[PDB]
RNA sequence: AUAGCUGGAUCAGCCAUUUUGGCUGAUCAUUAGCUUCUUAGAGGGACUAUUGGCAUAAAGCCAAUGGAAGUUUGAGGCAAUAACAGGUCUGUGAUGCCCUUAGAUGUUCUGGGCCGCACGCGCGCUACACUGACGGAGCCAACGAGUUAUCCUUGGCCGGAAGGUCUGGGUAAUCUUGUUAAACUCCGUCGUGCUGGGGAUAGAGCAUUGCAAUUAUUGCUCUUCAACGAGGAAUUCCUAGUAAGCGCAAGUCAUCAGCUUGCGUUGAAUACGUCCCUGCCCUUUGUACACACCGCCC
């Protein structure tokens, strides 16, 4: 009993960007449109207070010609600590 | 009591110039300023000396401290902290009408003597041996 | 420094090498394969002999006395460690090559190891380098 | 009598194929007229002294 | 008469001059002269690696630092006085050190 | 006066309102130039060059810079040498002794007389562009005067004294002797001479 | 070629024309006469613990001494 | 008055005080101060025949203005570029067997004494004789 | 008092001295008071401020005083949209498809090889010496690293410092370390001759690291001491503490740097421009090109 564990249930789950990505990839695992799974989690993450999101899905997605579709909307930071 | 104290630095290097009363001693770490290690660079140590004179240069007892850099960092140290002693001692204990008559020409002829120069070493980076020399490249 | 009207013989030679007239003592015999320039400075003390002054100046007697030294070093209370050849294969015992002995016994062991087949004598049959040197782009022609 | 001593007064810009030698206006001392457009090769500023040997060429410009 | 050293290793400003202000603040809670927090220069770990994953492209490097700052003082705590503030002062990310040699 | 560390009375002023050498060469008398009164700083007295001064971060601060000093920096060349600005000042004061030792002057006249005569006047700069070979005849400024007149000295006394009992600093001294009343013998002079009659035939 | 050992004629002809030559030194020794340079050396030391030559700026490698005017 | 070895130049001392030591008596110098190169950075040999003499009476004065000094120590001080054939030097430690001597030499002498907590320390009688003779070289000038 | 400065108890010796001592200092939790040199949290400090200049007299620059700074104050880190059939399936218990599996392309063990040379090409070190090489002496930094089974190591012992034995410090601004480094400086020797410059190549043996070193581990005591007697067509990097030379730390580590990543000492020549070569950005323009001039076509 030298060690022991608190289950703390969640402060805020629209803005954790890991959580969102699992809830994206359970998505495609289930088999949705790569579109409708893209929108769907941005809807999401924008109604639970974002400020500019951008979801990038790379890979073979109908063919063997593999390609990476974004759909960054907002406003999006590519610098230092800012970024 | 007549004490003081005065650092110089020439970058990597420093020195600290415990000033006092007496005459004479112008010893650097327990040497005078005749037996610097740099044989041919000891007028440039003597220069604050003679660049206000001697006669004005007495009544004060100046110790030097000088550690790290090189050897001309060690002696522009030493002339930097033998250069400030005088000045401040002849700021706190004499009037600063005399302590400006050294100040004028110590500053007229001087390789900045009370001046730190700023320049340093620029970091290296990767892709070549120097700071901004690369290494060749093939080309074929 | 040294009275200069003095005696010389010019070309002087000693142990299989014609040295110079006028050089100094260690210039004189270094020209001899198989000194050093340790051994001639200790030769030099241990003979009882200057070293400021030429060679050609050296008389009979201690040319005799640097003959002894050279030849048997080990009887004037000098330990073997300092000769490069130590407890050899036929006496068992320590020398020094200094005259034709050194390319004589060369040869006599080029022989032996070519009779007994090391891969350090066949490197030395093909010319090539005998420890880990590559060949890969250096040795050319 | 062929040395010449001229001033500069004005500077116009860089000429040739890479810019090694820059157009400049010169002006003798003992002669105030005279000006003289000429070509020089290394940095040049005011306030100084051109020694000559010959002068009456009249260079317009390098290629 | 028992004297303490709190190592005060953290690796954040932030957190580690909260704690040190909730040790000083302990101090002055029961006057025990204390010592004046000695700050130990900041330890930094720097090391380099390359980029790429293999051995093509052009040689990039990248440079990585972790900075650690240390603190300590001095107390003349009793026992009673010392389990007490052992058992207030307890704040993550800080390591604490208890001797009495 | 007299104090308990020696002093001793050697390194006094001796100047007459000057700094002088290093209690030799001497300074200060009138020096001057013909034509690079502006482009030859010789002011105040240094009785040493090695100074440390930044004279690059500028334009001009090279040409507001000692004529002994830019020797030295242009004497610390042959990269196996670069970087030795001590081993540079001693060649120079070594220079200077036999200098005064050789001619009646001293050695800051001769040099800014050296100087002054080995500049090129007329250089047949190439046009360009490849293919036209052309070159054109053009001046020289003040400021290239010096810095082409020290290069010159510096290789020819490197040169000359590379593979030779001759000493650098007497090679050097020789150069400079040579150079400066015209005699026609010196490496740089010689340059200088053919640099100007290959401008004149290409004009 | 440069001369090995002194003759009776180097240590004559440089104690007669010493003063020739205003700047004294291995190098003028070598060039006037045909020293070898360890001569050289050690023929202006012995010069120069007398009165025949003076010293100037000798130190280091290069040995610079003068005649006496 | 104005007098130390703080400003004296102690290598012409060895010189002329190699008589007084072998007078004193206890300079002891071993049988291989001829064959050995005093480091392996070194290449053929030392030149002069007072080497360990210079050395000895002048590691006597790195003592006097060192604190305390160790053999390790002496050995990195006395030490340089080393020339490894076509690779670039470095720098290499001197001789041990060497300097442990020269400094077992300097105690019997007594200008040296064991400090605790450290290699080696410098007596009161090696001050008081650095002193003299510093004094000595300052004072016959006029 | 995990660092220095000074006094205090605290002892060593003279040139002078019993007011005439300076100076060098040994020990130091035996003791006290300060952080200016060390430490870093908060801090002040640059805005080209100011008079003088120019530009449709608004967006900047030039020289100068003050200052540590005026090139964005230097140097970096992060760095848009679109694209490459760019590299990596051998970094990945990351992966689709294919192949393979008991006589195994799975796993393990021994040895060899990856280093093998009539040659070609690159990144690099050493030199081609007099500014030299060698020998006696003095000594001037920064970035870092180190042990609970087992690292960084101090002090003591005999001798071929290659090394070994004993005892103690450090899990660390305290021990290493004050990294007393090299280059450097004084004197002396070799005196220009592929010479005691350059040490490639080889012969013999002496210890350390390691199942163990043979195809020499590595260093070491010796001997031989070669091409190099300052490099063509061509080509590379570089604008200020920069180039260049010199050394140090670390990564890979049982041992091994001629490599890389960083640091420090010494420390420059030349420009303050141009599109001339080689590329890049913008506008106009022409096109029979659109995997787009390495095009298309006759
Ligand atoms: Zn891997």
């Amino acid at each position: 009993n030298t060690v022991e564990l608190y289950a703390e249930k969640v402060q805020n789950r629209g803005l954790c960007a890991v959580a969102q990505c699992e809830s994206l990839r359970y998505k495609l695992l289930a088999g949705l449109a790569v579109r409708r799974a893209a929108y769907g989690v941005l809807r999401y993450v924008m109604e639970a207070g974002a400020k500019g999101c951008e979801v990038v899905i790379s890979g073979k997605l109908r063919a063997a010609r593999a390609k990476s579709m974004k759909f960054a909307d907002g406003f999006m930071i590519h610098s230092g600590q800012p970024a | 009591m007549q004490s003081v104290q005065c650092f110089g630095k020439k970058g990597n290097a420093t020195a600290v110039a415990h000033c006092k009363v007496g005459k004479g001693l112008i010893k650097v770490n327990g040497a005078p300023l005749s037996l610097v290690q740099p044989e041919i660079l000891r007028m440039k140590v003597y220069e604050p000396i003679l660049v206000a004179g001697a006669d004005k240069f007495a009544g004060v007892d100046i110790r030097v401290r000088v550690s790290g850099g090189g050897h001309v960092s060690q002696i522009y140290a030493i002339r930097q902290a033998i250069s400030k002693a005088i000045v401040a001692y002849y700021q706190k204990f004499v009037d600063e009408h005399s302590k400006a008559e050294l100040k004028k020409a110590l500053i007229t002829y001087d390789r900045t003597l009370l001046v730190a120069d700023p320049r340093r070493m620029e970091p290296k980076k990767f892709g070549g041996h120097g700071a901004r020399a690369r290494q060749q490249k093939s080309y074929r | 420094s040294l009275v200069v009207p003095d005696n010389f013989q010019h070309i002087l030679r000693l142990l299989n090498t014609n040295v110079d007239g006028k050089v100094k003592v260690m210039f004189a015999m270094t020209q001899i394969k198989g000194v050093g320039r340790r051994y001639a400075n200790i030769v030099c003390k241990k003979a009882d002999i200057d070293m400021s002054k030429r060679a050609g100046e050296l008389t009979t007697e201690e040319l005799e006395r640097i003959v002894t030294i050279i030849q048997n070093p080990s009887q004037f209370k000098i330990p073997s460690w300092f000769l490069n050849r130590q407890k050899d294969i036929n006496d068992g015992k320590s020398f020094q090559l200094l005259a034709n002995n050194v390319d004589s016994k060369l040869r006599e062991d080029l022989e032996r190891l070519k009779k007994i087949q090391t891969h350090r004598g066949l490197r030395h049959a093909l010319d090539l380098r005998v420890r880990g040197q590559h060949t890969k782009t250096t040795g050319r022609r | 009598v062929p040395v010449k001593l001229a001033k500069v007064i004005k500077v116009l810009g860089r000429t040739g194929s890479r810019g090694g030698v820059t157009q400049v206006r010169v002006e003798f001392m003992d002669d105030t007229s005279r000006s003289i457009i000429r070509n020089v090769k290394g940095p040049v500023r005011e306030d100084d002294i051109l020694v000559l040997l010959e002068s009456e060429r009249e260079a317009r410009r390098l290629r | 008469v028992h004297r303490i050293r709190i190592t005060l290793t953290s690796r954040n400003v932030r957190n580690l001059e909260k704690v040190c202000s909730d040790l000083v603040n302990r101090a002055k809670d029961k006057q025990l002269r204390v010592k004046g927090p000695v700050r130990l220069p900041t330890k930094i770990l720097k090391i380099t690696t390359r980029k790429t994953p293999n051995g093509e492209g052009s040689k990039t490097w990248e440079t990585y630092e972790m900075r650690i700052h240390k603190r300590l003082i001095d107390l003349h705590s009793p026992s009673e006085i010392v389990k007490q503030i052992t058992s207030i002062h307890i704040e993550p990310g800080v390591e604490v050190e208890v001797t009495i040699a | 006066m007299a104090t308990s560390s020696l002093t001793p009375g050697v390194s006094l002023d001796e100047n007459g309102s000057i700094k002088l050498f290093n209690k030799f060469p001497f300074e200060g008398v009138e020096v001057k130039d013909i034509s690079l009164v502006d482009y030859i700083t010789i002011g105040n007295g240094q009785p040493l060059p090695h100074t440390a001064g930044r004279f690059q971060t500028k334009r001009f601060r090279k040409a507001r810079c000692f004529i002994v000093e830019r020797l030295t920096n242009s004497l610390m060349m042959n990269g196996r040498n670069n970087g030795k600005k001590l081993l540079a000042t001693r060649i120079v004061k070594h220079a200077f002794e036999i200098i005064a030792l050789l001619t009646d002057q001293n050695p800051l006249q001769v040099l800014v007389d050296a100087v002054a005569a080995c500049g090129p006047r007329e250089d047949s700069t190439r046009i360009g562009s490849a293919g036209t070979v052309r070159r054109q005849a053009v001046d020289v400024s003040p400021l290239r005067r010096v810095n082409q007149a020290l290069a010159l000295i510096t290789i020819g006394a490197r040169e000359a004294a590379f593979r030779n009992v001759k000493s650098i600093s007497e090679c050097l001294a020789e150069e400079i002797i040579n150079a400066a009343k015209g005699s026609s013998n010196s490496y740089a002079i010689k340059k200088k001479d053919e640099l100007e009659r290959v401008a004149k035939s290409n004009r | 070629q440069h001369a090995t050992v002194f003759d009776k004629s180097i240590i004559d002809r440089i104690n007669k024309e010493v003063p020739a030559f205003k700047f004294i030194s291995v190098s003028v020794l070598v060039d006037r006469m045909k020293i070898n340079g360890s001569l050289a050396r050690i023929a202006i030391r012995d010069l120069a613990e007398r009165g025949v030559i003076q010293k100037v700026d000798q130190h280091s490698k290069q040995a610079i001494y003068t005649r006496v005017p | 008055a104005g007098v130390s070895v703080k400003d004296v130049d102690a290598q012409k001392f060895i010189t002329a005080y190699a008589a007084f030591l072998k007078r004193s008596g206890k300079m002891t110098t071993p049988q291989w101060i001829d064959i050995v190169k005093t480091g392996t950075h070194k290449e053929l040999a030392p030149y002069d025949p007072d080497w360990y003499y210079v050395r000895a009476a002048a590691i006597a004065r790195h003592i006097y203005l060192r604190k305390q000094v160790g053999v390790g120590r002496l050995c990195k001080v006395y030490g340089g570029s080393v020339n490894r054939g076509m690779r670039p030097s470095h720098h290499r430690d001197g001789s041990g067997s060497v300097q442990r001597k020269v400094v077992q030499s300097l105690e019997k002498i007594g200008v040296l004494e064991k400090s605790d907590n450290g290699g080696r320390r410098i007596s009161q009688q090696g001050q008081r004789d650095l002193d003299r003779i510093a004094y000595s070289l300052l004072e016959e000038e006029s």
